[PDB]
RNA sequence: CGUUAAGCGCGCCGCCUGGGGAGUACGGCCGCAAGGCUGAAACUCAAAGGAAUUGACGGGGGCCCGCACAAGCGGUGGAGCAUGUGGUUUAAUUCGAAGCAACGCGAAGAACCUUACCAGGCCUUGACAUGCUAGGGAACCCGGGUGAAAGCCUGGGGUGCCCCGCGAGGGGAGCCCUAGCACAGGUGCUGCAUGGCCGUCGUCAGCUCGUGCCGUGAGGUGUUGGGUUAAGUCCCGCAACGAGCGCAACCCCCGCCGUUAGUUGCCAGCGGUUCGGCCGGGCACUCUAACGGGACUGCCCGCGAAAGCGGGAGGAAGGAGGGGACGACGUCUGGUCAGCAUGGCCCUUACGGCCUGGGCGACACACGUGCUACAAUGCCCACUACAAAGCGAUGCCACCCGGCAACGGGGAGCUAAUCGCAAAAAGGUGGGCCCAGUUCGGAUUGGGGUCUGCAACCCGACCCCAUGAAGCCGGAAUCGCUAGUAAUCGCGGAUCAGCCAUGC
RNA sequence: AAGGAGGUAAAAAUGGUAAAAAA
């Protein structure tokens, strides 16, 4: 039925807040408002190289953003003439001191948001669902993971019946904690509908 | 020192399974490679055994009483299986026989107490 | 109507008593927990998706 | 199937050759008749079949569990009020949800706002963004007519900047105006095109992988067998041995102890005192809130092959310690396009947009969840008691005062363990009522008051005093609940001008 | 009794849901 965000349950010692800044009772709103706007217009632009996490810090002008990209290469631009315009606008609609920090994660086939990103985008480019996606779960357990699952729900190929085609390989202990799982859902848009791409990836015990 | 570390009931069930493999794989814990032939007692039960061996092309020695077929075995021994003393004679003999291929001739000792009491 | 409605209050009219809260991450007035300036479904989508500090998937 | 062969062989007879047409047509023999025996075709479909496997299903059954019943304590139905609802109706009474899984449900604050509904006034390159053609205005500060208001016709100001200027000027940009355009927009339909998100079966114990073995194989196995548990929990068996998601565990609240720590607490221990933690002092105790330890059938005894059970203790803690989040594989085309996105269909000076009104609260009934009750284990007035949690800056609001009060005028402290919301109430301790439509119960009713808000008619809460209905403890039926649970009693927060909150 | 089994028993007030069609 539900499943609930592993995330919205991993906020113990397994998922530390995406946005780390204390707030005043009154303040809270407008702060998060500008915040979600940052992530927002960032999303439209700095997608180009897989935007996973978006680490946020705020003390008092301390607008530190640690954009976990996927590969900041052809995204910082030559000499940083693209990091420039982004920090620029960042300042344009943030009445304080901005930060960029392109902290991409070492490895691709980890952190399910970008996994599912490529996943849904393959269907976005019409491609073979079960074939290339089984190849995706494949690639995950071909990277060194411990359990990969990709649910893809919606109008495959049209045909009224919106199935929920599902594939998996490796253990996915969702009721556990220490085990740690990364969850990421891509919002797949068929030219003819909206199908939901979703992925869980397992890591391991002890941590 | 996995003692003070890890929960106590964890130890408990691990002790249970400990004696699972202990009791059930008592003798067998060195049975390596293909064990040449079988030997085995009342040929029926240990013809679930002889079945698996019969497939493995592991020559069948085993010991037989009146009811169970002989031909499924390649090296058959007729005689009683009922009483302790049957396999006492036959096995003890067999054992200081394989150890006749060895050396020791240690006094034939076991059974005798439980042989009737 | 919808689009015009958010604009109706977004610009404060005549009387103080004609303002009504607005989920700026979904767009409604019903059950918008003013503390966050977020509706209830917008609330849960934010807190769940990890994009909300101070909270806790409470278990008290 | 297997010495009663459906086994290995031999003799002989009848009989088979797609399902359907059909054991029917015609013909021959037959019978009192009913009918038989014999026995085809055209045409028509591309399948009809036999077993055996999986699973849904079943008005078959066996075992299993549960407030299912039993066993007890209090209730809904009975009356008045609240809200939800059918129906009913109006110009509109705006939609959604429908046995359980809709009915105090979206709605966690509908007077106009909200608002999607109606009558009317009116705008429409549109309240919103996006860019071009050709034109003008600098942005932009005020005002008059008009009107219910949006809208509408004008009037005072006004002339910041780039280039070329002690001169004249134009073009260019934010910048608004008008035509034209590309467009916006639509809570219009479509959840039977969808995502996501909840429901729900259901914390029900279920769904499977691996090598091996059985089966020509589909596949079975493992997972069917017995005792046991909340449990596919564990043991025993056992052609299997195990392994993963489920159950559990790792997570939090709550109970015992500790170490850090002392503006909460205190003579607990000392001094004094305005004897009131009030003045110094101190960390002992509460507390606070952190980092661990502590419980595993670990110990003791009797039973069972073990899994477990009985009895006893050590201990704050027994046999899962109490709770909470936690909810699989899957079904159900559940619910939702009126939170959002959303494929499509669709109106585009009207299904778009503003305003003012009116409805969402209507009434010949019906229904679910509810508050109160109908009374002496009680109602009433006086004195004292112990709460826990959650709040409070343009808010919390102690205090005197005016007011019987509603609340109003002057007024302290307060970014809070230090200030206030705030009186917990039942308990207890005195006095009244004397069994009565009662000092019961306030349902409703009139002449007046307070508060918020532009505004309280529809349609607000709250105050006064006069009114004081039904109600004598509820038939069929039907609900809750297994321990600090039920029953009883008070308290806060959410969103909110206010408040319909008896709701959550 | 532990089972499989051969003969004799008990056991259902009610109903219509269409179907072009997905993996």
């Amino acid at each position: 039925g539900n499943k609930i965000h592993p995330i919205g349950f991993r906020l113990g010692i397994t998922r530390d807040w995406e946005s780390r800044w204390y707030a005043g009772k009154k303040q809270y709103r407008h702060l998060l408002l500008e915040d979600q706007r940052i992530r927002g217009l960032l999303e439209k632009e700095l997608y180009s190289a897989g935007l996973a996490r978006v680490d946020i810090e705020r003390a008092a002008d301390n607008v530190a953003v640690t954009v976990h990209v996927a590969k900041p290469g052809v995204v910082i631009g030559r000499g940083g003439e693209r990091i420039r315009v982004l920090r620029e606008e960042l300042a344009k609609l943030t009445g304080k001191n901005v930060a960029l920090n392109v902290q991409e994660v070492q490895n691709p086939n980890l952190s399910a948001p970008l996994v599912a990103q490529r996943v849904a985008e393959q269907i976005e480019r019409r491609f073979a669902v079960r074939r290339a996606i089984k190849q995706a779960v494949q690639r995950v357990m071909e990277s060194g993971a411990k359990g990969a699952k990709v649910i893809v729900s919606g109008r495959i190929g049209g045909a009224e019946q919106a199935r929920t085609e599902w594939a998996a390989q490796g253990r996915v202990p969702l009721h556990t904690l220490r085990a740690n799982i990364d969850y990421g859902f891509a919002l797949a848009r068929t030219t003819y509908g909206v199908l939901g791409v979703k992925a869980y990836i397992f890591l391991g015990e002890v941590i | 020192p996995e003692i003070e570390e890890r929960p106590k009931k964890e130890q408990v069930r691990l002790k249970h399974e400990l004696e699972r493999l202990q009791k059930y794989l008592s003798g067998f814990r060195l049975l390596k490679r293909l064990p040449d032939a079988i030997f085995v007692v009342d040929p029926t039960k240990e013809a679930i055994a002889v079945r698996e061996a019969r497939k493995l092309f592991i020559p069948v020695i085993a010991l037989a009483d009146t009811d169970s077929d002989p031909d499924l075995v390649d090296y058959i021994i007729p005689g009683n299986d009922d009483a302790i003393r049957s396999i006492q004679l036959i096995l003890s003999r067999a054992v200081d026989l394989i150890i006749q291929a060895r050396g020791g001739v240690v006094e034939p000792s076991p059974s005798y107490a439980l042989v009737q009491e | 109507a919808r689009k015009a409605l958010i604009e109706k209050a977004k610009r404060t009219p005549k009387f103080k008593v004609r303002a009504y809260t607005r989920c700026v991450r979904c767009g409604r007035a019903r059950s918008v927990y003013r503390f966050f300036g977020l509706c209830r479904i917008c609330l849960r989508e934010l807190a769940h998706k990890g994009q909300l500090p101070g909270v806790r998937k409470a278990s008290w």
